[PDB]
RNA sequence: GUAUGUCUAAAGUUAUGCUCUUAUUUACUAACAAAAUCAUUGAACUAG
RNA sequence: AAUCUCUUUGCCUUUUGGCUUAGAUCAAGUGUAGUAUCUGUUCUU
């Protein structure tokens, strides 16, 4: 059953992430393209990333890293510092809008595609696809 | 005049997959933030008229954005 | 069956098409429009009935 | 079904992305109406009296 | 009288308007080539 | 709209600075200098 | 960077080059996504997509048109799909345009072409909202409820009765008036051409129709005449915005032959409502006087109200002054041509009305005009000025309105009582209306003030004194100069904006409280405080200062009429809007010549200067953020000559080369900003007047040579006015002995006044004033040019014909030369000795012809 | 000669250009459509069509209740004729002139209301000015191509004629004995293709189970056969 | 006037009614052209 | 039981391939030339 509507955003709500360790809050992309975190208990807008000229197609936290990763039809992929609430990597080379982020459960690794028809296997380290 | 079209489909990555490439150093490539961080474990009477006698999803409807079209246009 | 587009603004090819393919009542109104005949009636009679 | 919020249209009424929390108990999804819609299981509900949709495998579709 | 259909009829018409042969595996090729 | 026991919320402010840390750093010593 | 230059010898450049979301291609790629996805929904959807996309296009072609978008038997799941992805785009086009015009407004940097995307979009949001609007009073019915139009009715009528007021009758075929309003109302028309040498199609068109007119005076008063008579159905009205960067206005473009019509009756009907005496003396603008002279009239008004400044009872005065919000897109036509009949004949009436109702274009937008005003009428002036005496009325009240006008049969001059006991009978001491603009001036006596705010808060309870939070106040003056936030004339000042908000009904004017200022003079208050047309204005009694100090220009001495003594002091300052418009000004000028002549530039530079100071004149000395706009104006004029000659190196440009006249090869640019700039501890500053006790530098240049300001060759107001009551007091006295010698005043037996006075004595001798005699509402009708003309002149406050030249700036150029070290030290910067010509005074300019003139006529490309 | 101010009365002439005008640049682009007209202004050519010319008009005969509707809403509304006229779905001149007809110019003169008076017919006799119009109608009518499509029909053209210039020189030459290559294409960039020089990114059949060696043999030997012979030879119910 | 494109052609030999004459109308194109009122002055100058 | 041609139904088979500030503005011209074009007259037919 529906429990609470939260509204903020000024775009379709395009992605949403839960911390997976805390899971005290959570993140969506949107058209509008930001990214918002809200507080999971209540519902509050926490803070609010823009980091992206184009919609937010999907945000991925890492569980063994203090880091988000954004993806968006600006073509970009973003690795986010959560100690920092700003933008430490950029892995550059997506033809086209990335749809898809997924982070590697034991490898220090990200995979990444969207309408170039190819999945991106970049080294967090290095952003090295 | 055809020069003016649409996309019938995306280039694919897998094009540049064969391709040989160059060796060119770009700027944002260079070495930073090279280390990974880990987590944790009567004068009032003699007028003809006086006391004597929203949230909406819809921009262009919005109440804000009629007060910034009455605010910005005169 | 999706119809064929026909644009009235754009026409890429040239083409000529049929005329047919490029191409609020509220009682308020009538209540004021009938009270200010009233009006106008009371003030063109009450000015004769003043100045006789 | 979802409600869409005021003044929204009916295409509107989509659900794009969702994901459950960390204990699985409470469902986030993000719509086409600019919303954030929390879904959360009726604590009330048992199986008798919440049996949901009935078992009726319909056999007109071969997908079995 | 003009009319816009008789208008549209004549500009119909106004619009509307050599056979090489390959003598040769040479000709053919140019042509295949081409082609 | 949703009925009496739906919360619905209007979100426009950010409740936390912006510099406020999502994942706070952990600093298992420490130091007085 | 050597290395990769290398790199691309022996290996070649890159295939597999990936260009980024820039800028310029954001709009591109987003139209890519959008598509994608459309297809995708699509093509899931259904059990050729490119085909299918065009309904997207033609989708979103019709939301910018406002056309609604409706393709016959398309499936309904598809429909919804394109209309949802259409009002995403529509919202993410919208916040565009906001987050753009946001950055427009606060000088952020921002495109040209960006600027002119923005204005188009605003444009169409603009429209599509007033269509809405209109649609929306359609379903809903008027809002002005019928009881309430039937007392706006009466209302109007018991006025008019007691003015005994004779209704306009319809301009005779035989009028002994026609031909010199005729000529007057061409001459308006003509005007906007009076100097473009490029003309369009549509300017020719309406060029020749004047010409016609002058040339067959007869048949066009013939025309116009049946058409006031008898059309009742018109042309649509074209409108577009201008660009202010703070705001955009609306332009309407009516058909030149209406037109011809339209300003022939807004003269007849200003001519004759004159004559007719059917506007009140509180109404303005008014032919009578420029507004800084009604500024300073008002002020020495004030001024000499009977015991206005007195305190020892516990009296009190307010000046409510306030916005009569949307008035004039509020108004019913039906009510209107009520109105109307009341004051005209009813074939002009009927002939006001019709032409309001008309089909507003924009592009491809369109719609019926069915309620509101349309201000780029020619009549629209009078029509407005009408409603507002509805609404003055409504405010003042049939008793009190009597009053300040006066017996129809010997009305009051402005702000004038038949006696001292009418001036006191009553709360309201003074009225008046500057268009939409009310300023009323209230005294109270301590029980009359006791007993309103009592009222009120037993209304509108303040259990724990908050009143103060909102309550608007001049911000440019200091704490200790602007009205202070006592809970008693907090009170007071709301209670008397609740009172007089009460007295005009919402459907006629939305009266807001956000839009409002109400300044309090008490024991507690020695300040009294407001703004006017342009001016901000502290009034402080002489009786309420610590001590009387000595002033520079910029604050007014207020004479007590009675005592002939100065017993008031008006300081001046330039409104913040005011100095944001001047700003936005330069900023155009910046803006629209990117590839003008540096002459034209300076030109333009010069114009906008020139309209500032000889407007604002005094008020400007104490305005320092009116100073530090003027610096940086002043210095991106000339950045401007210099970055097209590609350089910005001071040395490169002394002051000769921009402040050097014309007929010596300068750009003979003004300076106002080589002056010092005052400066002083802002925390102070902002709490109390600090004086000037520090100065910092203005703009500045290596040469040791100090340039002449403007401001020190136009005579501040106050002496015009002073000089003004003196030479015509004397001109009065000339005037009764010349008729008693029986003599005609010679034009030399006024020499040495006739370049005094405001109007200027020489207006007397002007070459047509037997025509201008007829020429009334003319500083309304300049001033509503803004609405129906896209390049309107900066002196819109002030006519030649009916003032004079108010001001001569030929000796700013004789001291710049001066200035600049003479004619020597000017050429000795240029590269007249190269030419060997003889002398410095054969140094004519071919200022009239040139290759370049030979050549705008040809058929060009744009290149 | 300049015409400064257009308009005058409505020819069938213009109408019928106006509507096929209209049939290929939509109801937008009224500059356009009045660029084919001599006499008409953009503005003019859009009340023409707004007020008179679009099929969607209700021109009818008035029923009673749209009679009674009409001296209602011009009783409620008065003088405001286009608000009337948007209520009552038709033309704002012709209920004007309904009710001016239910209340019951000169030689020089200027019509206002042109753009909503019945078209003048063509006598017999175009006047030559109206025939060139006509023309040029047609004329501007009929393209549809650009710039660059228009120039790539005639470089196929010349393109055509240059090859058929090649082979004529290239027989004379054969006839005499002097045998001859055809001029190949100039290479444009390093990697530029000759197609018939191999099977360019040939991708052969996927192997199947059955053999096909006895059927390759044969194609290859009619493969050759041809080849040797070009060689040789050369080549009621409705109811409201 | 550009951008820019195309061309350059032997030898340096690879074995066997419907038209016509012609006088006009109309449109488009022309970096072609120093054009007589309004002690000698548009004058070598304009391009995406 | 097998041809040929009609008519309907099905198939649409040369059957509109993006974006922005409708992307913007313009449509008054002398001589001579070039190209197309118009009326008439004889001539062709």
């Amino acid at each position: 059953k529906l429990s609470r509507v939260i509204n903020g955003h000024l775009g379709w709500v395009r992605c949403v992430a839960i911390d997976p360790v805390d899971n005290e809050w959570f993140i969506t992309g949107s058209n509008d393209t930001t990214m918002k975190v809200w507080d999971l208990a209540t519902g509050k807008l926490k803070t609010t990333l823009a980091g992206h000229v184009m919609t937010v197609r999907d945000v991925a936290v890492s569980d063994r890293h203090p880091y988000l990763f954004s993806v968006s039809e600006d073509k970009t992929v973003k690795c986010w510092d959560l100690e920092k609430n700003q933008i430490i990597r950029d892995y550059y080379g997506h033809l086209s809008g990335v749809r898809t982020v997924s982070i590697h459960p034991t490898l220090d690794l990200i995979a990444t595609a969207g309408r170039d028809s190819v999945i991106k296997l970049w080294d967090m380290r290095t952003r090295i696809p | 005049t055809t020069s003016h079209r649409p996309q019938l489909e995306a280039r694919s990555g897998a094009k540049a997959a064969a391709y040989t490439p160059t060796g060119i150093e770009h700027a944002r490539l260079l070495p930073g933030h090279t280390t990974l961080k880990y987590r944790k474990f009567s004068w009032r009477k003699g007028t003809a008229f006086g006391r004597h006698k929203g949230y909406i999803n819809d921009m262009t409807k919005s109440e804000y954005h009629q007060e910034f079209l009455h605010k910005h246009v005169r | 069956k999706i119809p064929a587009a026909v644009s009235n603004w754009k026409n890429p090819n040239g083409y000529t098409v049929a005329l047919e393919r490029r191409v609020t009542i509220n009682d308020g109104f009538m209540k004021l429009s009938e009270a200010l005949e009233n009006a106008d009636k009371k003030a063109r009679q009450e000015i004769r009935s003043k100045m006789e | 079904a979802t409600r869409e919020m005021v003044g929204s249209l009916e295409g509107e009424r989509s659900v794009l992305c969702s994901t459950f929390d960390k204990t699985g108990l409470r469902l986030i999804t993000g719509e086409a109406d600019k919303s954030i819609k929390i879904w959360k299981q009726d604590e009330t509900a048992t199986k008798e009296s919440e049996p949901g949709l009935a078992w009726n495998p319909n056999l007109s579709a071969k997908r079995f | 009288h003009v009319s816009a259909e008789q208008i549209l009829r004549d500009v119909y018409k106004k619009g509307q308007k050599t056979n090489i042969d390959i003598l040769d595996l040479e000709e053919l090729r140019e042509y295949q080539r081409r082609k | 709209p949703y009925g009496k026991e739906v919360e619905v919320l209007m979100e426009t402010k950010n409740t936390q600075s912006p510099q406020t840390p999502l994942v706070e750093p952990v600093t298992e010593r420490t130091k007085l200098q | 960077y050597i290395g990769n230059l290398i790199t691309r010898q022996f290996e070649g450049r890159s295939n597999e080059i990936v260009k980024t979301t820039t800028k310029q291609r954001l709009d591109a790629y987003y139209d890519l996504e959008l598509r994608n996805s459309v297809m995708d929904d699509i093509l899931e959807m259904m059990p050729k997509a490119r085909t299918i996309l065009q309904h997207l296009s033609e989708a979103w072609r019709c939301w910018k048109a406002n056309i609604p978008w409706d393709v016959p038997g398309m499936p309904a799941p598809i429909k919804k799909i394109i209309e949802r992805y259409i009002k995403s785009k529509a919202d993410a086009w919208v916040s565009a345009a906001h987050y753009n015009r946001e950055r427009i407004k606060r000088g952020a940097h921002v495109e040209k072409t960006m600027v002119k995307k923005n204005l188009g979009r605003l444009t169409r949001l603009w429209i599509k909202n007033e269509q809405e609007r209109q649609r929306q009073i359609q379903k809903n019915g008027p809002e002005i409820t019928p009881e309430e139009a039937t007392t706006i009715f009466s209302v109007m009528v018991e006025w008019l009765e007691s003015r005994s007021f004779s209704p306009i009758p319809f301009p005779p075929l035989t009028y002994k008036n026609d031909t010199k309003i005729l000529v007057l109302a061409l001459e308006d028309l003509k005007d906007v051409y009076a100097s473009k040498v490029r003309l369009n199609a549509s300017e020719r068109e309406e060029l020749a129709l004047i010409e016609e007119a002058y040339d067959n005076p007869h048949d066009t008063l013939n025309r116009i005449k049946k058409y006031l008579l008898t059309q009742r159905v018109f042309k649509p009205v074209d409108i577009t915005m201008m660009e202010n960067y703070q705001n955009i206005s609306p332009v309407y473009s009516v058909d030149p032959l209406e037109k011809i019509t339209d300003a022939y009756l807004d003269q007849y009907l200003w001519y004759e409502a004159d004559q007719r005496k059917l506007f009140p003396n509180w109404i303005k603008p008014s032919d009578s006087e420029i507004p800084p002279l009604l500024v300073y009239k008002w002020t020495q008004g004030i001024n000499n109200l009977s015991e206005i400044w007195d305190v020892s009872r516990g009296q009190s005065a307010v000046l409510l002054e306030t916005t009569l919000g949307e008035m004039a897109e509020k108004i019913d036509f039906t009510l209107l041509n009520r109105l109307l009949r009341l004051i005209v004949d009813p074939n002009i009436a009927d002939y006001i009305t019709a032409k309001n109702n008309v089909v507003i274009n924009f592009k491809d937008m369109s719609h019926v005009n069915k309620y509101g005003l349309i201000r780029g009428l020619k009549f629209a002036s009078f029509i407005f000025q009408y409603y507002g005496l509805v609404i003055d009325l409504l405010l003042l009240g049939q008793e009190r309105a009597t009053d300040l006008a006066g017996p129809a049969n010997n009305p009051n001059e402005f702000m004038q009582f038949k006696s001292k006991e009418v001036e006191k009978a009553h709360p309201i001491r003074l009225y008046t209306r500057y268009l939409d603009r009310i300023y009323m001036l209230f005294h109270f006596e301590e029980d009359e003030g006791e007993e309103l705010t009592d009222e009120y808060l037993a209304e509108n309870p303040d259990p724990n004194f908050e009143n103060s939070i909102g309550y608007n106040n001049r911000k440019c003056w200091p704490k200790d100069s602007r009205m202070r936030l006592i809970r008693q004339d907090v009170n007071l000042g709301r209670a008397v904006f609740w009172e007089i908000q009460s007295r005009v009904p919402t459907s006629l004017t939305s009266i807001k409280w956000e839009n409002a200022f109400v300044s309090v003079y008490s024991k507690n208050n020695p300040n009294l405080l407001f703004s006017m047309c342009g001016f901000e204005v502290r009034i402080l009694p002489r009786q309420r200062m610590e001590e009387v100090v000595s002033n520079d220009e910029g604050v007014w001495d207020l004479v007590d009429e009675r005592t002939k003594q100065r017993t008031a002091k008006a300081y001046l300052k330039v409104s913040e809007e005011e100095i944001k418009k001047f700003d936005s000004r330069i900023r155009g000028i910046l803006m629209a010549s990117g590839s003008t002549t540096f002459t034209k530039v300076a030109a333009k530079w010069n114009t906008s200067l020139i309209s500032l100071f000889t407007y604002f004149r005094e008020a400007i000395v104490a305005t320092e953020p009116l100073l530090d706009i003027l610096v940086k104006g002043e210095t991106r004029i000339q950045n401007r000559v210099k970055l097209g000659l590609n350089s910005k190196m001071p040395t490169r440009f002394p002051p000769a080369v921009f402040y050097t006249p014309k007929e010596l090869g300068g750009l003979g640019m003004i300076s106002a900003s080589h002056i010092l700039i005052p400066a002083s501890d802002l925390s102070w500053s902002k709490q109390t007047d600090t004086g000037i006790t520090h100065f910092r530098a203005g703009m500045t240049h290596e040469d040791e040579k100090l340039i002449p300001t403007i401001f020190r060759y136009i005579t501040t107001w106050e002496n015009e006015f002073l000089d003004s009551q003196r030479v015509w007091a004397e001109y009065a006295t000339k005037r009764q002995e010349a008729i008693q010698q029986n003599r005609r005043l010679a034009f030399e037996e006024l020499e040495g006044s006739w370049d005094r006075g405001i109007p200027r004595i020489s207006t007397l001798f002007q070459r047509d004033r037997h025509t201008l005699a007829y020429d009334r509402g003319h500083r309304i009708r300049r001033e509503f040019k803004q609405y129906s003309l896209e390049r309107n002149s900066p002196f819109w406050w002030t006519n030649s014909h009916h003032d004079g030249k108010l001001w001569n700036l030929n000796a700013y150029r004789t001291d710049v030369i001066q200035a600049l070290g003479g004619i020597e030290t000017i050429l000795e910067h240029t590269l007249f000795k190269g030419t060997g010509f003889n002398s410095w005074e054969g140094l004519f300019w071919e200022k009239a012809s040139g290759f370049e003139d030979s050549m705008q006529f040809k058929k060009l490309t744009h290149a | 000669v300049p015409i400064y101010v257009k308009g005058g009365v409505w020819t069938n002439v213009e109408d019928q250009i106006l509507k096929a005008a209209v049939q290929k640049y939509g109801t937008h682009q009224w500059s356009k459509v009045a660029s084919l007209l001599q006499k008409k202004t953009a503005r003019q050519s859009e009340l023409r069509w707004n007020e008179y010319l679009n099929p969607k008009l209700n021109f009818t005969e008035f029923s009673k209740e749209e009679d009674a509707q009409l001296l209602d809403l011009a009783r409620e509304l008065p003088n405001q004729w286009r608000t009337i006229a948007d209520m009552m779905a038709r033309p704002a001149q012709v209920c004007v002139e309904r009710y001016n007809r239910l209340l019951e110019l000169k030689a020089g003169d200027i019509n206002p209301n042109a753009e909503t008076q019945m078209a003048r017919p063509d006598n017999g006799d175009l006047e030559d000015e109206e025939k060139e119009m006509l023309a040029e109608a047609r004329a501007r009518l009929l393209n549809t191509q650009g710039k660059k499509a228009t120039r790539k029909i005639r470089e196929r053209m010349l393109e055509e004629s240059k090859r058929i210039a090649e082979l004529q020189k290239r027989r004379e030459l054969k006839q005499a004995g002097i045998n001859v290559a055809i001029k190949k294409p100039k290479k444009k960039y390093g990697t530029d293709i000759d197609y018939n020089e191999d099977i360019v990114y040939e991708q052969a059949p996927m192997p199947g189970i059955y053999d096909t060696s006895t059927e390759d043999r044969q194609i290859k030997k009619k493969f050759e056969q041809f080849e040797r012979k070009v060689n040789r030879k050369g080549l009621e119910y409705k109811k409201p």
